[PDB]
């Protein structure tokens, strides 16, 4: 299962 | 543009005339990712070509594979032609079966 | 040990709409899943037979994750333009690699969660899985934000938890292909040059996994700067190939040795023409 950005942006 | 593609054209198995095989065009170490790859038989585009195995080296350069099924013959000429921003014109690289 | 790794790329293309967004997943050196926003009906797709075992809920969940991810990368690409004071007319790239290296006994060796912008390091989760290394001043802005938000904590949780657990499941389900060790079959070819000397080419064929070293020696010295060495390459049958070559004097071939190291080779090979 892959990774989630969780809407945490740069 | 930043990194020029490195192109290898080769078969899955050592080629034997009349034995089914796979012709591979593996293109590595390039950036940006946009790229166009065609495999050619006797100068004509081969219609059944698939792309696979996209990855990064990290230092992040792109890698990608084009491949097609083929049966080697004494008379057919194969090549892979690659167009990338880093090159003024598309680069055509021929299959060398005697390495 | 084994690895589960996801390689993610978002690339802008002003004038042609939304950035292209792609994810590709690997167990060790085997591609097994892929997402491409440019596909007819973009969804997570199987790329190895053994994953096709997974039910609809898996594909739906992974497609959802990809789509949420896609949205954040769209935002990030726009933010990047601001950080670097770049025009909105040009194409730019954001890359993203995350995954876990895991011993066969389930122990986590190393977790990765790292980014690059336009081909260069941007920000990377350190080995401690707690702090970040920022490559430039723009990335320091990101670091401060992610430190404030405690971003590393949930990332760490994935790397130590889901990443490890699913890797184990994949290795079990795909064992007939994934657990193989195929040693290199190696040999040296001899090519006389018109110049009157010789190219020796050391070949390694049919090996898995892909990690390998191929080196030429003369009188105990490695010929690093002299050799031509190609990138390790897929044969398209689950195995890999590589070659290294040197140019040597006619009649002195025998002085040169090729050395092959691979997990399938308890003792490395030494080959001599
Ligand atoms: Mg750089």
């Amino acid at each position: 299962r892959g990774p989630g950005r969780a809407f945490v942006t740069i | 543009i930043q990194k020029t593609p490195q192109i290898q054209v080769y078969s899955r198995h050592p080629p034997e005339n009349g034995k089914p095989n796979i012709l591979n065009c593996y293109v590595t170490q390039f950036h940006p990712p946009h790229i166009e790859i065609q495999m050619l038989k006797n100068g004509k585009k081969i219609p059944k070509v698939e792309m696979s195995d996209m990855s990064f080296s990290k230092d992040w350069s792109f890698y990608i594979l084009a491949h097609t099924e083929f049966t080697p013959t004494e008379t057919d000429t194969y090549a892979c032609r690659v167009k990338h921003a880093s090159m003024a014109e598309p680069k055509t690289v021929y299959w060398d079966r005697d390495m | 040990s084994h690895s589960l790794r996801y390689f993610v790329t978002a690339v802008s293309r002003p004038g042609f709409g939304e950035p292209r967004y792609m994810e590709v997943g690997y167990v060790d050196n085997t591609e097994f899943v892929r997402f491409d926003s440019d596909a007819e009906n973009p969804r997570y797709e199987p790329r190895a037979r053994w994953i096709e075992q997974e039910g609809p809920e898996y594909w739906e969940r992974e497609t959802r994750r990809a789509k949420g991810n896609e949205q954040s990368f769209r935002v990030d690409l726009r933010t990047a333009l601001r950080y670097y004071n770049q025009s909105a007319g040009g194409s730019h790239t954001l890359q993203w690699m995350a995954g876990c290296d895991v011993e066969s006994d389930g122990r986590l060796l190393r977790g990765y969660w790292q980014f690059a912008y336009d081909g260069c390091d941007y920000i990377a989760l350190n080995e401690d899985l707690k702090t970040w290394t920022a490559a430039d001043m723009a990335a320091q802005i990101t670091r401060r934000k992610w430190e404030q938000a405690g971003a590393a904590e949930r990332d760490r949780a994935y790397l130590e938890g889901e990443c490890v657990e699913w890797l184990r499941r994949y290795l079990k389900n795909g064992n007939a292909t994934l657990l193989r060790t195929d040693p290199p079959k190696a040999h040296v070819t001899h090519h006389r040059r018109p110049e009157g000397d010789v190219t020796l080419r050391c070949w390694a064929l049919g090996f898995y996994p892909a990690d390998i070293t191929l080196t030429w020696q003369l009188n105990g010295e490695e010929l690093t700067q002299e050799m031509e060495l190609v990138e390790t390459r897929p044969a398209g049958d689950g195995t890999f190939q590589k070659w290294a070559s040197v140019v040597v004097p006619l009649g002195k071939e025998q002085k040169y040795t090729c050395h092959v190291e691979h997990e399938g080779l308890p003792e490395p090979l030494t080959l001599r023409w």
